[PDB]
RNA sequence: GUGAACAGCCUCUAGUUGAUAGAAUAAUGUAGAUAAGGGAAGUCGGCAAAAUAGAUCCGUAACUUCGGGAUAAGGAUUGGC
RNA sequence: GCAGUCAAGCGUUCAUAGCGACAUUGCUUUUUGAUUCUUCGAUGUCGGCUCUUCCUAUCAUACCGAAGCAGAAUUCGGUAAGCGUUGGAUUGUUCACCCACUAAUAGGGAACGUGAGCUGGGUUUAGACCGUCGUGAGACAGGUUAGUUUUACCCUACUGAUGAAUGUUACCGCAAUAGUAAUUGAACUUAGUACGAGAGGAACAGUUCAUUCGGAUAAUUGGUUUUUGCGGCUGUCUGAUCA
């Protein structure tokens, strides 16, 4: 059992968790769950939901220690 | 299943009943497949036969290149598009329905698969996995 | 006429009728053949079911696709408090059938068994279990003259136990008393087995272990007064009908002139018995054994109880069976655990494999995390705490 | 040599099997009679190896590599990564690939000295291949099919393209690859060539449908 | 007031607050609805529901009594500062 | 419609492997007839959808016997209905003919089962059109289009529920009786073996799955979502903001 990343927000996937999309591109998409499912199909930009991992990756949101070495 | 399906499928969800639409997945001229019967269905009253993943059908061109109409011809299913549950956990699905054209022994017209193919066809059929793209 | 085509039953003959269950708890049918030869020890058990839970385990079975490789399995975890003897009940063989004859009772039964007589605990005197337990005074003739008739009669001897009430998180306040017939040897030994049992715990390192093919008695989740259409699986009568597109057409034909009862017909739906056969144990655990939910893999530092406990059900701190699958009956209520009564040779039980990873998440909705250690170090400090 | 072979029942032994000159993988659910040719005349000269990649058994489309290294694509397990790497001999590297153009074994075509890829191949992939597997490599299709490896069974002792290849088309390879290529069926008909059947340099194994003179082709053109 | 509008929707003047009530709110109903994948395979018959459906720009065939068909068919936009 | 007996002959050679002339004995009440007994102060008339049970002259599955049964396939028969007998184009269709799956798509009864279960497609009032007949009003199993189908608030039967009386009350059990459930197929091995100069070609045992049915639940995926729980947007009204 490995770890497996959200495609859209980035959340960890516990097994038998979860939903799985192959899109034309056959390029690979893991959402955690509906909330998240749901909101790819509606072409959402995921880096402007503000509870999304790569939001506040973006703007460092409560990034403290680790934007230092 | 069927005859030349050597191996065993683990059942899935049945997504694909009697009268569905197809995309053509390999290069064998036709654009889209009508299911008309699958091979192995059961008998219920009121019940369509229905089609998945991996399963071999019989299924008319009801739009294509012409000499490949007016006929029955067997297809090989190679996505679903309906969420089904493996085995491992996982709930997955794909972006619309695809076949593929193939006679009764397992063999398959066309040269080449455009698209993800489910592994669940690959690791049943052979020669599907012999002229198979991509594999999930 | 025929009935032009011909279509499978709607339903089962054998689980009818389908009405209100007599009593709360599944009663015990039968019991598991008895052999003569092995050292004492129960047959069934009880417990409270609290929900299920995922898990992970390594597949081994030759000859599969899946050998050597990771599923996925739903398990519903019961749980157990340890039980207490507070009798011993003799059954005798008669020509119309099994007949109890006499009953024999502990010294000091706890409050839980006396609540059990009365209908009304707050007005009651307490006085139950006082001419009776008085007896003890004397030099024990009183009781003594009666376990010497159960090991002369009565071939089969049935123990009565009770569990504990207080121990479970759950509110009831009251046990429930039951019997439990015994696989031991020789009569008199099995009484000689209980006397010693009196006011002591019975937990589970002896009545099952693990890798066990066990039978689940329950009762079934109540849905009250039903139609016939969720009832049995009737087909929905086509848009257009006037008067109910949810009901049986056709009861029946001209002759015979009444309503036969193999028709289908709307009434109560639930609150049945159902004994599910050959169910597979997975955990047994105890309530002193730390990090339950821990495995030889994963080395975490977690118990069993998930976010915020079982929905509808407390956080789980006694022994507990974790079995293979879904299970009769609905949270909060008595489970009845017996072994099977046959020995299950299918190349599918004797699969002696342990678990891989325990699901602890939420239950209260998408459980995204398993313990609050890991909750607390992805998301990081919050405007709460410091 | 040559060994007519059917696994279970079908006759693509290519599919369900990778041979080369060092190891060689099989499928696990295969029976003794198919485990018995390929023990036959391999013995303990090098290991025989029981694997499932993608968690299927056609392992021989999932996987492609020869003496410096192995492909396995990226949803393997690495329970089954440490298999193959204790099984294996450490004169093989493994690593794993990144890539969702197509299995390996029908993208990749490669041998000891030369390699064929699929027309979509990115240059990030170009380089990793050519490093792990120590394999120059060069860009053309069999016959214009994508599929150059389920076309083309091709051992360091000549090959196999697809049986209507254009003569043209068959001699502008042999001149990169430097062996000759002839074009010709297997399995009684049977066009797939690539993963009807494989060859290492002191064996071939074939269907057991196959006739008698392509059979004879075969130990002609891979010199058996 | 929005709005093409005596359309729908909300309000000012004016007038009612009236037509048995209380509690849980089982089936079966009457009236509204929503359904993953396929889709008329259902049925005598897509009957019922569904979709487009306002406005601006582009574009529009067979045939004809040359007046029409024709908002045919088919495409692109619509908020706020 | 179904089942026998005799038996000339067919069956290379042989009456009964399988068939079988000329005659002849019966069975069936799902054909159609004939009768007219019940009912014209009136028992709602075709078909289709839904559902239950019963019978077997067994279509498939279980176990066997016989062949002009070497294997495979087939054909004939015995105990047997326990279980299963489908999805569609045309037609209102009973019927029928095709497409396809399947182990198989066997026949039937129960007021030609089933309208206070449904539909009203057809035949069957009244409107109207065409053809033939009639001088005419009108007639035709003719062809076609449009044509309101009502009530259970009773008793029994069935499906579920309560309940007095056998000193009271409570707990734990026995058991008569009644009902009963499982079902079929595919892939691998056996095994290119047995069997035959050749085409072909299995089976018992074992493993992995699946078809139909049944009972239970809800971790997981999906659905519903008056927790209007939260966010957004439109029109209007609280002077504006907030709400």
């Amino acid at each position: 059992m490995k770890v497996e990343i959200d495609s859209f927000s980035g959340a960890k996937i516990y097994p038998g968790r979860g939903t799985l999309f192959v899109r034309g591109d056959s390029k690979i998409f893991r959402f955690q769950n509906s909330k998240s499912a749901s909101l790819f199909k509606q072409r959402k930009n995921p880096r402007r939901i503000a509870w999304t991992v790569l939001f506040r990756k973006h703007h460092k949101k409560g990034i403290t220690e680790e934007v230092a070495k | 299943s069927g005859n030349g399906a050597q191996g065993t499928k683990f059942r899935i969800s049945l997504g694909l009943p009697v009268g569905a639409i197809m995309n053509c997945a390999d290069n064998s001229g036709a654009r889209n497949l009508y299911i008309i019967a699958v091979k192995g269905s059961g008998s219920r009253l009121n019940r369509l036969p229905a089609a998945s993943l991996g399963d071999m059908v019989m299924a008319t061109v009801k739009k294509g290149k012409p000499e490949l109409r007016k006929k029955v011809m067997p297809a090989i299913v190679v996505r679903q598009a309906k969420s089904w549950r493996r085995r491992d956990g996982v709930f997955l699905y794909f972006e619309d329905n695809a076949g593929v054209i193939a006679n009764p022994k397992g063999e398959m017209k066309g040269s080449a698969i455009t698209g993800p193919v489910g592994k669940e066809c690959a690791d049943l059929w052979p020669r599907v996995a012999s002229n198979s793209g991509v594999v999930v | 006429s025929h009935r032009k085509y011909e279509a499978p039953r709607h339903g089962h003959l054998g689980f009818l009728p389908r009405k209100r269950a007599a009593s709360i708890r599944a009663r015990v049918k039968a019991f598991p053949k008895d052999d003569r030869s092995k050292p004492v020890a129960l047959t069934s058990f009880l417990g409270y079911k609290a929900g299920m839970t995922t898990i992970v385990r390594d597949l081994d079975r030759p000859g599969s696709k899946f050998h050597k490789r990771e599923v996925v399995e739903a398990v519903t975890v019961v749980d157990t408090p340890p039980v207490v003897v507070v009798g011993v009940v003799g059954y005798v063989e008669t020509p119309r059938g099994l007949r109890s004859l006499t009953t024999v009772w502990a010294e000091h039964l706890s409050d839980e068994v006396k609540r059990r007589f009365y209908k009304n605990w707050y007005k009651s005197k307490k006085k139950a279990f006082t001419k009776y337990s008085a007896k003890y005074a004397q030099d024990g003739a009183g009781i003594e003259r009666e376990l010497a008739r159960i090991k002369k009669y009565a071939s089969v001897v049935r123990v009565l136990v009770h569990t504990q009430i207080r121990k479970t998180p759950l509110a009831q306040k009251k046990a429930h008393l039951a019997e439990i017939q015994l696989n031991g040897g020789s009569i008199s030994e099995k009484v000689d087995w209980a006397r010693e049992h009196f006011e002591k715990t019975v937990a589970v390192d002896s009545v099952f272990e693990q890798n066990e093919m066990i039978d689940a008695i329950a009762v079934t989740k109540g849905h009250g007064f039903e139609g016939v259409t969720h009832r049995w699986g009737t087909k929905k009568l086509p848009r257009k009908t006037h008067r109910g597109l949810r009901k049986v057409a056709c009861i029946g034909a001209w002759h015979p002139a009444h309503v036969m009862w193999s028709v289908a017909r709307a009434g109560q739906r639930g609150y049945h018995s159902r004994t599910s056969i050959n169910h597979k144990i997975y955990r047994v655990g105890k309530g002193d054994d730390e990090a339950n939910g821990a495995t030889s893999f994963d080395r975490t530092k977690k118990t069993i109880t998930p976010m915020g406990g079982f929905v509808h059900y407390g956080e789980i701190k006694n022994d507990f069976i974790m079995v293979k699958g879904c299970i009769p009956g609905n949270r909060k209520r008595i489970v009845t655990l017996r072994k099977s009564l046959y020995t299950n040779t299918s190349r599918k039980a004797l699969e002696e494999v342990s678990l891989k990873w325990i699901d602890t998440a939420s239950k209260f909705g998408k459980g995204r995390f398993q313990t609050p250690a890991e909750k607390h170090a992805f998301m990081g400090t919050l405007k709460k705490d410091l | 040599m040559a060994t007519r072979t059917q696994f279970e029942n079908s006759n693509e032994i290519g599919v369900f099997s990778k041979l080369t000159n060092t190891y060689c993988l099989v499928a696990v659910g295969g029976s003794e009679n198919f485990y018995s040719a390929f023990e036959a005349e391999l013995g303990d000269a090098i290991p025989i190896v029981h694997t499932t990649i993608a968690g299927t058994r056609i392992i021989g489309r999932m996987t492609a590599g020869n003496r410096r290294g192995l492909l396995v694509p990226t949803q393997t397990t690495d329970q089954e990564l440490q298999h193959l790497r204790n099984s294996l001999p450490d004169s093989v590297k493994i690593q794993r690939v990144e890539e969702r153009l197509s299995a390996l074994g029908n993208v990749i075509c490669c041998n000891d000295y030369v390699a064929l890829v699929h027309p979509d191949i990115d240059r990030e992939t170009e380089e990793l291949i050519s490093d792990v597997l120590g394999v120059e490599v060069f860009r053309q299709t069999i016959s214009g099919n994508i599929l150059v490896g389920s076309y083309c069974s091709l051992s360091n002792q000549g090959g196999l393209v697809h049986p209507q290849t254009s003569v043209q088309d068959q001699e502008e390879l042999s001149s990169l690859l430097q062996v000759p290529l002839v074009a010709g069926t297997v399995n009684r008909g049977s066009s797939v060539v690539g993963a009807g059947m494989v060859v290492n340099d002191y064996l071939a194994v074939t269907g057991l449908d196959t006739t008698a003179p392509e059979l004879s082709v075969i130990e002609s053109i891979f010199r058996l």
